[PDB]
RNA sequence: UUGAGUGCAGAAGAGGAGAGUGGAAUUCCAUGUGUAGCGGUGAAAUGCGUAGAUAUAUGGAGGAACACCAGUGGCGAAGGCGGCUCUCUGGUCUGUAACUGACGCUGAGGCUCGAAAGCGUGGGGAGCAAACAGGAUUAGAUACCCUGGUAGUCCACGCCGUAAACGAUGAGUGCUAAGUGUUGGAGGGUUUCCGCCCUUCAGUGCUGCAGCAAACGCAUUAAGCACUCCGCCUGGGGAGU
């Protein structure tokens, strides 16, 4: 009964879709685990590598506490 | 490893007859080109230990097939080792 | 003097001492206060009893130079910052930003030995 | 087959107008001059950055699509020329799926 | 052709090496602001500070390790492997069957790999810290406690080849009730399937019949019923001398 992103077939994360990607981060700048969102297994790894690419090109800072 | 282009080259210019993709005369030439390329990789990178185990397994299996074929027809065996360039 | 009148205070605390300093928005310093500097000795500097009077001895010298608003910055999580803020409100300040920035690594260097006690 | 290598490289916002086209066309030459085959190399987005690099908290992104076999040498040559420059800040080369 | 292998179609993955790169945090240096303490303990002391410390903002230098993701999750023959981008390259699973036609398994001698600590040659030191110095505790303390501090920990190239290297359970195959999670698949019912339900493959946990066991316990990932091959044992010390 838990949340997911597999209904809308975003089959490739596109490395740029950072406005949809805001679902899976937090205020402090961390990652919600799969215990939180209830997403898929391999989808979690894809999103994880995706946002680690995204943290490098100025699309999300590491530290956001200001 | 090898691409399917040179793979499908050598599995058909060395096959016995039509439909042969088993036929242990084929597999030894396939393994021969594979272990030559892996030998060149081991010469380039000389501490990739986890692929050298695969070299050991391939050369052992080619040895088993090569010693199989000699216990059936020594003439085919001689023709291949005069043809494929091995057995020092 | 110059009556800057809008600054940030800094609360730095250990497990055996604490230091409060009220600074500017830079923060260039106005006045600091230390639990050892107010006559305490030994282990008593851990308790927030020194935090209240350290905040008082800071704010007196602070608003002699003119001071209205203040922001809170917290380091070194222990006992001091729990009562330093509410004692800092007591001598007439305008606390409006409370943050707890901790110097946190991402496993850079090594911590020392454990204590076999 | 070949591959597909995105290059999403950060362009300074304080360049002149011919500087943009001259720089994009020059790096399109150095990809074309060593056998690699570019397809669609456009500008992407003026954007403010999440944090600075030196003082640039804003920038203009870019995107290309080059296809080439792995046996060439321009891609690492593009890396060497990109790191010695200043006007391009950060680039990342990601295989396309 | 049933075992054993290459087809063609896919899939997952901290598998390995080589080359670059990212930010935070510590330490040092510079600058401004700012004065009498900072640091440590059960309690103190050694120590650093008016040659301006600690603290707070700005930069500059360098090394090491990769915060959340992270899960009884994954990979590998084991030792082991977690930031990111790229080149070479090893291995496993699922379908299917045209193709080879018993080509297999185990394997004394031999070879290869093999955590930390250690040795040689040449680099670098951010922390941490054997040896050592000082303070403290004690009847005494060549320790536990606090302040410092070298070799080392890192990289490249050679050497040694050990561990509580453990699931303290050698390897190959077949057979013998269930229930429940979870990783990766294939098929069917249904379908915005992304959910769900049924069938089936390879791992991976947890609970429990028969059966075994001196007990504890194990139990389709057997320590059950068996066959093939290898290693080892025969009271404790003396002594892995």
């Amino acid at each position: 009964k838990v949340d997911y992103i597999a209904a809308n077939h975003i089959e490739y994360i596109d490395y740029k879709d950072t406005e949809l990607l805001k679902r899976f981060i937090s205020e402090r700048g961390k990652i919600l685990p799969r215990r939180v969102t209830g997403t898929g297994a391999k989808n979690q790894r894809k999103l994880t590598i995706a946002i680690k690419r995204a943290r490098i090109m100025g699309l999300l800072p590491f530290v956001s506490d200001e | 490893a090898i691409s399917q282009e040179r793979k499908n080259e050598i599995i058909k210019e060395y096959a016995r007859h039509e439909g042969d993709t088993g036929s242990p005369e084929v597999q030894i030439a396939v393994l021969t080109e594979d272990i030559n390329q892996l030998n060149e990789h081991a010469r380039t990178h000389k501490k990739d230990h986890h692929s050298y185990r695969g070299l050991m397994k391939k050369i052992g299996h080619r040895r088993n097939l090569l010693a199989y074929l000699r216990k059936t027809d020594i003439q085919r065996y001689r023709e291949l080792i005069q043809r494929l360039g091995l057995r020092r | 003097k110059k009556n800057i009148e809008s600054g940030v205070a800094h609360i730095h605390s250990t497990f055996n001492n604490t230091i409060v300093m009220i600074t500017d928005t830079h923060g260039n310093a106005l006045a600091w206060s230390s639990a050892g500097s107010l006559g305490f000795k030994g282990s008593k500097k851990s308790t927030p009893f020194a935090a209240q009077m350290a905040a008082e001895a800071a704010t007196k010298v602070a608003m002699e130079h003119g001071l209205k608003t203040v922001d809170v910055t917290v380091k070194g999580p222990g006992s001091g910052r729990e009562a330093a803020i509410r004692s800092l409100q007591a001598t007439g300040l305008e606390v409006t930003a409370i943050r707890d920035v901790t110097p946190v690594p991402h496993n850079g260097c090594r911590p020392p030995k454990r204590r076999r006690v | 087959q070949d591959t597909k290598y995105e290059i999403m490289y950060i362009i300074r916002p304080n360049i002149d107008e011919e500087a943009k086209t001259a720089l994009v066309e020059r790096f399109d030459t150095i990809l074309k001059d060593n056998g690699a085959e570019v397809i669609e190399s456009k500008d992407w987005e003026k954007r403010r950055l999440a944090y600075e690099m030196n003082g640039f908290r804003e920038g203009i992104y870019h995107i290309v699509n080059v296809t080439s076999p792995s046996t060439a040498g321009a891609i690492n040559e593009f890396d060497r020329l990109a790191k010695i420059n200043d006007d391009i800040i950060r680039h990342m080369i990601v295989k396309v799926e």
